[PDB]
RNA sequence: GGAUAGUGGCCUACCAUGGUUUCAACGGGUAACGGGGAAUAAGGGUUCGAUUCCGGAGAGGGAGCCUGAGAAACGGCUACCA
RNA sequence: CGGUAAUUCCAGCUCCAGUAGCGUAUAUUAAAGUUGUUGCAGUUAAAAAGCUCGUAGUUGAACUUUGGGUCUGGUUGUCCG
RNA sequence: AGGACUUUUACUUUGAAAAAAUUAGAGUGUUCAAAGCAGGCGAAAGCUCGAAUAUAUUAGCAUGGAAUAAUGGAAUAGGACG
RNA sequence: AGGGGAUCGAAGAUGAUCAGAUACCGUCGUAGUCUUAACCAUAAACUAUGCCGACUAGGGAUCGGGUGGUGUUUUUCUUAUGACCCACUCGGCACCUUACGAGAAAUCAAAGUCUUUGGGUUCUGGGGGGAGUAUGGUCGCAAGGCUGAAACUUAAAGGAAUUG
């Protein structure tokens, strides 16, 4: 009737024909591969802190037109360099050059979001420090 | 309509009339009947051949009908049943005739293609026989000693 | 369809059809309702008594509307042996 | 090959009702198309059916009455436990209220609802409503 | 067609038919008496016979092989069984 | 696969602590122990008379037969004094409701009493730890030969 | 493009690390 | 035969050449301790289970051992490596 | 969305959702009939090996007591005590 | 309760087993609930019901059934009985 | 590698067309085309439809075989053939109509008998690109064949049809 076998006694090619069609999906082959871990900036981590390199901003792509602020930040956990993005308006001045800056994923499952191109990291915590608390004014950089 | 080894689909066949008893008409003596089985068996002909012969030339719808047995299995009862099976021994020697063939011309492929057939029917058939013990389990075909058997 | 009381709760029975005893659909435009008058001796059709058979939609597409009906007309004594039921 | 007949059966059976006819041919007629048969004929699903000899496997001609609506075997006839019976019948059945999944079981070929009663099951044939 | 009996077919329908195909399968062949100038043995021969049959009294041939059933010869005359 | 010697290797073979007298002039064979393992298994008269000695006999040896009782179907009888069984059983993979083809290979021990060969099914039973391998000692060769019990034809 | 004459383009790197594995081998 | 508390290639001596494997052996990977269980939930399942209970293993990595009924113990010793 | 009237950016006003909780990141489950045994698709959307033979695997025609009669035990709905 | 032969399975019903905690779930005004396995009733003069059950779908053991699916008999009779 | 060596014609040689034209038009023209051995194993190797099996609907034709005609010409006096004509059947490449079924539709008599989901069975796909690339095997003299990812990037790429 249909391309599987039916019988009684054909568990094993069914098993085996869907633990090789398996290899077909993306989530499966990273979970197994255990690519995370090897190739991404970050190993199955959410979060990860780093040091501001230099302070670079990138154009955006044709439908939208402007330069978002973003800085490149080398990870201390690994040595892996990674651009990442300051969100808010006047944040970039907030976060000074060769400071700790805790870097967390874009929410695009580690791809470029929106307009902004080979980025994938936002930043939410500098010195310590959180920038959405230092955007309202309800804490400062400590300025160590 | 399978054809097993071809993409025919035919069912040209025999259908066997729905009596097993003797048909009304028929005069002859079972006695004779299986008298005329032996001996045309002694002339040296396959069970299949006698069956023609008994149902041309004479009344014999079929063996079974009018004796009870099998023409091979009356064969067996008189210990006239060859040691390879009918069938089997017709492969054989189709497989040898085109074996023949090829070693005489080598280019031709069909005939090659046509032998490696015959060669496969052959090893089911062999299989079969196998596994009813008809052959003796060392038996097998192999293409330098078909010539013998079929000799 | 019915209700533990026992009193009816659907809608209405619908129509079968009398060919193939597949139910009548409400919508289905294209059955038909087919009345034969009943004739007395002298061949006068006696007014406001018949015979009434649904013919469904079905078979009418398929092209055996005809013959069902023949069939059935056949059976309740309408028509002599206008119909063989060894074909 | 004709692996299940009892499949050719009732797919014979079910193009025979959706076109409306009121007779079918099955051709291998073997016990379990008679049960099957025998058991759609006690819930009322089937007409009058009859067994034509062939000395070669037999024959079966099925009279149908329009009430059936759809036959169907499970070809691989699994075991079914009798917790499982209910979820075969969800699965399967249209309504609670009706319908039958015909079983083997070691008491012989039988309506869910028999089986049940009977408390037995055994292996799955097919389904009937 | 919707109604229709195939336990009690119309016997022209069931010489329509293929053979393997009937109601219950029998064979459309039937076996011959033939008589041979010759002598007066009457043989029984097979309708759609194989070989060149022969009466066993004299080496004249009472059929012939062919595609379908037996041709039989010029003189030789037969009755159905 | 049996030396026609009774004893053919270096050291004796003896049932040990069994002692026939020489002195005494009944002059029988020997004095041969014996048991039944039970269970309702008959012990075979090629081990009751026979003059072999296998000290891992169920029969004759001091080994004792308990625990699991496993009939299988011999794979191989071609490595000494022993014997590998294949045991087929179908496992039921739940996800998908269906059985799985599986096997396993079960060395043994079979007596010197017990004439086996490739294809005998085989009744056999646990015992203790007899080598590296092998923990079960073959108690019966149902099939001897399942289907060459007539051999020849000749009518 | 058309996938022939990438396909073609392709060889043709392959022509070029052939031959100078090759010469390095 | 030795050793074992005891069966056992567990070790030795002499023999036999055997055992597993397409029903996946062997090898490689596991950001793998196994399980009771957790999340998830029409039904079938998918993922997780280092951790409150049961087992196993370990005390920096390795080996060796006294005492005792019980340790190859490490809040016991001996030595090497770090 | 933002290129001089921005319902989308920064604010004020009003309102909405959850509320001592809410927002984000990664992972994962349901959604996923996008892993499909139940339950996927293969003419053109991704996908029928160029074709045939063939070991293992999977699967494999029908047929071997069906009926009946009685007695009898529980469980029901019975009619009522 | 003893000798005797036991075709073998697959399948399925029932039962013994599958530790507690967990899940399910009975009883119970922790002030309700998460929970907990408590508590309740006397006249106040000691009298008390509890701490229920089910499931685990694999492997093993026993058991009833014999449809479905497979194997085996007697063909050289070396067959069965007296 | 050996044989041939007509035609046509990769490369090449030119003569034109053009802004360029070592492209299309033209004239010559090696390798090749043709073969005997040995390799190659790829094609839009297409019916882009795996094989076996069952059933479901009307209409004609066509190929191979077989049955019957109180059929017609055939001529060898009659007949036997053969060749047609009519009817039927089996098998094959096919075709027309239709939806009462299926599909996203184009359409399919199978692409039907599938949410009323289970006849047996093999292979393949899980958005596009990277890429049938690299690497590692393996086959090959070579060409290349078989097996065959990821990093990364992307919100589409794509199918059928409707109006412009
Ligand atoms: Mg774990
Ligand atoms: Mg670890
Ligand atoms: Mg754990
Ligand atoms: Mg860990
Ligand atoms: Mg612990
Ligand atoms: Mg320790
Ligand atoms: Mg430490
Ligand atoms: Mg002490
Ligand atoms: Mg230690
Ligand atoms: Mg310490
Ligand atoms: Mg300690
Ligand atoms: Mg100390
Ligand atoms: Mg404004
Ligand atoms: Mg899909
Ligand atoms: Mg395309
Ligand atoms: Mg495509
Ligand atoms: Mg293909
Ligand atoms: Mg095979
Ligand atoms: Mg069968
Ligand atoms: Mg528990
Ligand atoms: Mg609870
Ligand atoms: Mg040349
Ligand atoms: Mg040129
Ligand atoms: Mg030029
Ligand atoms: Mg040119
Ligand atoms: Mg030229
Ligand atoms: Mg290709
Ligand atoms: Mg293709
Ligand atoms: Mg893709
Ligand atoms: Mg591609
Ligand atoms: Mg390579
Ligand atoms: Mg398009
Ligand atoms: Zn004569």
């Amino acid at each position: 009737g249909k391309g599987k076998p039916r019988g009684l006694n054909s568990a094993r090619k069914l098993r085996v024909h869907r633990r090789n069609n398996r290899w077909a999906e993306t989530t499966y082959k990273k979970r197994l591969l255990g690519t995370a871990f090897k190739s991404s900036p970050f190993g199955g981590s959410s979060h990860a802190k780093g040091i501001v390199l230099e302070k670079i901003g990138i154009e955006s792509k044709q439908p939208n037109s402007a330069i978002r602020k973003c800085v490149r930040v080398q990870l201390i956990k690994n040595g892996k360099k990674v651009t990442a993005f300051v969100p808010n308006d006047g944040c970039l001045n907030f976060v000074d050059e060769n400071d700790e800056v805790l870097l967390a994923g874009f929410g695009r499952k580690g791809k470029a979001k929106g307009d902004i191109p080979g980025v994938r990291f936002k930043v939410v915590k500098v010195s310590g420090v959180s920038l959405l608390a230092l955007w309202k004014e309800k804490k400062e950089k400590p300025r160590s | 309509m399978g054809r097993m080894h071809s993409k025919g689909k035919g069912m040209s066949s025999s259908a066997i009339p729905y009596s097993r008893n003797a048909p009304a008409w028929f005069k002859g003596s079972s006695d004779g009947v299986v008298e005329q089985i032996i001996k045309y068996a002694r002339k040296g002909l396959t069970p299949s051949q006698i069956g023609v012969l008994l149902r041309d030339a004479h009344g014999v719808t079929q063996a079974k009908v009018i004796t009870g047995n099998k023409i091979l299995r009356i064969l067996k009862s008189n210990g006239l049943a060859p040691e390879i099976p009918e069938d089997l021994y017709f492969l054989i020697k189709k497989a040898v005739s085109v074996r023949k063939h090829l070693e005489r011309n080598r280019k031709d492929k069909d005939a090659k293609f046509r032998l490696i057939l015959i060669e496969s029917r052959i090893h089911r058939l062999a299989r079969y026989y196998r596994t009813v013990s008809v052959l003796p389990p060392n038996w097998k075909y192999e293409s330098a000693t078909a010539s013998a058997l079929v000799n | 369809m019915e209700n533990d009381k026992g009193q009816l709760v659907e809608l209405y029975v619908p129509r079968k059809c009398s060919a193939t005893n597949r139910i009548i659909k409400a919508k289905d435009h294209s059955s038909v309702q087919i009345n034969i008058a009943q004739v007395d001796e002298e061949g006068r059709a006696i007014p406001g008594e018949y015979v009434t058979y649904a013919l469904s939609g079905y078979i009418r597409a398929r092209g055996e509307a005809d013959d069902s009906l023949n069939r059935l007309a056949q059976q309740d004594g309408l028509l002599k042996n206008v119909w063989s039921y060894s074909r | 090959t004709r692996t299940s007949v009892l499949a050719d059966a009732l797919n014979a059976i079910n193009n025979a009702e959706k076109t409306g006819k009121r007779q079918v041919l099955i051709r291998p007629s073997s016990k379990v198309i008679i049960k099957f048969l025998q058991v759609m004929q006690k819930h009322g699903y089937i007409g009058e059916f009859e067994y034509i000899d062939d000395h070669r496997s037999g024959k079966i001609v099925v009279q149908l009455n329009g009430r059936l609506n759809k036959c169907g075997v499970i070809s691989p006839r699994f075991n079914v436990k009798i917790a499982d019976v209910e979820k075969w019948t969800a699965n399967l059945l249209p309504a609670r209220q009706f319908g039958y999944v015909i079983l083997t079981t070691s008491a012989g070929i039988m309506d869910h609802e028999e089986a049940h009663r009977k408390h037995v099951s055994g292996k799955i044939l097919g389904f009937v409503y | 067609v919707l109604v229709q009996d195939l336990l009690h077919p119309t016997a022209a329908s069931e010489a329509r038919k293929h053979k393997l195909k009937t109601l219950v399968q029998s064979p459309r062949s039937h076996f011959l008496d033939v008589k041979c100038p010759g002598c007066l043995n009457i043989t029984t021969v097979f309708s759609h016979a194989q070989t060149a049959v022969t009466c066993e009294s004299c080496s004249t041939v009472l059929c012939t092989p062919t595609g379908g059933k037996a041709k039989l010869s010029e003189g030789t005359s037969f009755r159905r069984k | 696969s049996t030396e026609l010697t009774v004893q053919s290797e270096r050291a004796f073979q003896k049932q040990p602590h069994i002692f026939t007298n020489p002195k005494a002039k009944a002059n029988r064979k020997t004095k041969r122990w014996y048991k039944n393992v039970g269970l309702g298994f008959k012990t075979p008269k090629t081990a009751i008379e026979g003059s072999y000695i296998d000290k891992k006999c169920p029969f004759t040896g001091l080994v004792s037969i308990r625990g699991k009782i496993l009939t299988g179907t011999v794979v191989s009888t071609r490595m000494h004094r022993t014997i590998v069984i294949r045991r087929d059983y179908l496992h039921y993979v739940p996800k998908y409701n269906r059985y799985e083809k599986r096997h396993k290979n079960v060395p043994a021990h079979v007596s010197p009493a017990f004439r086996v060969q490739v294809g005998d099914i085989v009744t056999v039973g646990q015992c203790r730890p007899i080598s590296k391998t092998v923990r079960f000692n073959v108690l019966k060769v149902a099939s001897a030969t399942g289907k060459a019990n007539k051999q020849f034809a000749k009518f | 493009m058309r996938a022939k004459w990438r396909k073609k383009r392709t060889r043709r790197l392959k022509r070029k690390r052939r031959k100078v594995r090759a010469r390095s081998k």
